[PDB]
DNA sequence: GTCCTATCGATCTTCGGAAGAGATTCAGAG
DNA sequence: CTCTGAATCTCTTCCCGCGCGCCGTAGGAC
């Protein structure tokens, strides 16, 4: 009654969240310093961390 | 009995002691001790009960 | 009076450190707290240290560490980072304002298809600002001429 | 694309070890 | 005022072989 079972759909979700946290960390700074005019959402993010 | 062992006085004292014991080598500051305490257990980025 | 302070910075990201400080000064409108930020460079004096003209306020102490790729300043204690000196700034600004291939020497090349090969000086192309170094090609180790930029001493 | 330099020089590295031994501090203790 | 108590700190340690099997520098500048 105190131990619960994590499965693939939760561990994978957590790993995806970690990747998205890294991506947010990068792109918050990019948007703070970016000119926001020529930028497009593809420029904001890169798939590599996720 | 905890009161008798407490060396701190008030909220400023609490934040100073928490900052010092949490981060050795880091100076306390009123505007920053909040940034540490709230992130500890009240900020979504670093606390989330499922 | 804004004394200079030295800050640790990611080597290779040092220019981005200076720029990220420059943006953050204006964004936090602390323009009245920062005079200049120096990254001296020659054709880099300080490999991985950023000099910032600054005053000492706790807001500025946290502002600099709020710039990316910045651990913090170098000083006696973390509570109070220290400036450099009176004459140290002047010396750094002074510098910021202000070899012969001996025959027979064994060299290595710097660029080209023959880059980094065991050659040996064979003659002197001196007044050409050039070079000629013997190397071991197809048994007919050929008399091979190089640019002066192709030395490795 | 190649080749480079550098290595949380703005995080948080895990919380489900136990013990056993020293070594290092403290605390009434005269 | 330190001394000679505990108490609270960090460090060291944890059976033998044997097989599979994967998995194994990174981001940035010319």
């Amino acid at each position: 009654g105190n131990r619960r079972i994590r499965s693939v759909g939760e561990m994978a979700e957590n790993q995806f969240r970690v990747g998205l946290v890294r991506v947010e960390r990068a792109v918050k700074e990019r948007l703070s310093l970016g000119d926001l005019d020529t930028l497009m959402p593809q420029d904001m993010i890169n798939a590599k961390p996720i | 009995e905890t009161l008798r062992v407490d060396p701190t006085n008030d909220r400023l004292s609490a934040l100073v002691e928490i900052y010092r014991m949490m981060r050795p080598g880091e100076p306390p500051t009123r505007e920053a001790a909040e940034s540490l305490f709230e992130n500890l257990f009240f900020s979504e980025d670093r606390y989330d009960l499922s | 009076k804004k004394r200079w302070y030295v800050v640790q910075a990611f080597s290779g990201f040092e220019g981005r450190v200076a720029t990220s400080l420059r943006e953050h000064i204006k964004l936090h409108n602390m323009e009245d707290l920062f005079g200049e930020v120096m990254v001296p460079t020659e054709e880099k004096f300080f490999p991985g240290y950023v000099l910032v003209q600054m005053v000492m306020n706790d807001a500025s102490w946290h502002l600099v560490r709020s710039v990316p790729r910045v651990m913090g300043f170098i000083g006696g204690t973390s509570d109070r980072p220290a400036p450099i000196s009176d004459k140290e700034v002047d010396a750094i600004m002074n510098r910021l304002q202000q070899t012969l291939f001996e025959p027979g020497e064994m060299v290595r090349v710097n660029d080209g298809p023959f880059a980094d090969f065991n050659g040996v000086v064979e003659e002197v192309d001196y007044e050409k600002s050039r070079l000629k170094v013997s190397v071991s090609i197809f048994g007919r180790a050929t008399p091979v001429e190089l640019d002066f930029s192709q030395v490795e001493k």
